[PDB]
């Protein structure tokens, strides 16, 4: 093969000792205004995001019966 | 003045809700 | 639990015809939603009121199992009442349709 | 502590401003201390009113000035 559909990736083997493996974070962030929201500290939600949020205070008994 | 309305005690003592539960979340299920 | 002779009074006026013109009476000017949301209320503060007096208060059927002999009792009633009376007519209609265990026969051999 | 700022109706807190001082009992020991009702009165400024918790006694206020 020539090399260009190679495997995308090194074995933890080789990365543990180059020391660049990580471990952690099985879940993940996808939006940078996700991923700040912790240090931010002052809005960790829009004004407009708390607003949204304020409608799923519990959970629709009258949508889940419907 | 006195008082003479009959004063209901909904509007004093409100009830918490407990049929539908909480989410902590703030996200709906199919989110 | 609580309130069980109440909620028996609630049944016997529910089903006086009498209340059901008051409750016609009661239904002009009024929305589906706004029924839904008072009875929906109603029983929110039933269980609230459990969930707060249950903390400081006892009832003259409170034991060692608490609430959960309550709620087993009214789940029993309600089967031998309901349920076990469907079963009898379930019986005496298999009974004079098949004969009695005629739903377990085993089909014809063939 | 938390964000519950006591509402000032004298249904709710009877006799909030009707001397221009407040206190407080601090800690095990409990300390005396004395607050100007304005100083307190310039948390209502910030207070929210659309927010209410435990049995509506309790307002909340925005979460910069809480923060």
């Amino acid at each position: 093969p020539s090399g260009a559909y190679r495997l995308p990736a090194v074995d933890y083997k080789r990365q543990l000792s180059r020391g660049t493996l990580v471990e952690g974070a099985d879940f993940y962030l996808p939006t940078a205004q996700e991923q700040q929201r912790l240090a931010r500290h002052f809005e960790p939600y829009s004004e407009q995001e708390q607003e949204e949020r304020r409608k799923f205070r519990f959970q629709s008994i009258s949508v889940y019966l419907a | 003045k006195t008082l003479e309305r009959n004063v209901p005690m909904k509007e004093i003592l409100q009830p918490l809700w407990v049929v539908e539960p909480p989410n902590f979340l703030r996200q709906p299920v199919w989110k | 639990g609580f309130h069980f002779q109440q909620y028996i009074a609630m049944a016997g006026r529910a089903i006086n015809p009498v209340q059901w013109t008051r409750a016609w009476r009661r239904m002009e000017g009024k929305s589906a939603t706004e029924v839904y949301r008072d009875a929906l209320a109603w029983t929110n503060n039933q269980f609230a009121q459990i969930s707060r007096a249950s903390q400081y208060r006892a009832w003259w059927w409170q034991n060692p199992l608490g609430m959960g002999l309550v709620l087993y009792g009214t789940y029993k009633a309600w089967h031998m009442i309901y349920m076990v009376r469907k079963q009898k007519k379930t019986a005496q209609l298999v009974a004079a349709a098949y004969g009695q265990g005629g739903q377990w026969l085993n089909p014809v051999p063939r | 502590m938390l964000n519950f700022i006591p509402k000032r109706c004298p249904s709710v807190s009877l006799l909030f401003g009707k001397r221009p001082v407040q206190r407080i009992e601090v800690g095990q020991a409990r300390h005396q201390l004395e607050i100007p009702v304005e100083t307190i009165e310039k948390i209502y400024e910030g207070v929210d009113s659309r927010l209410e918790y435990h049995n509506k006694d309790y307002n909340a206020m925005k979460w910069k000035d809480f923060m």
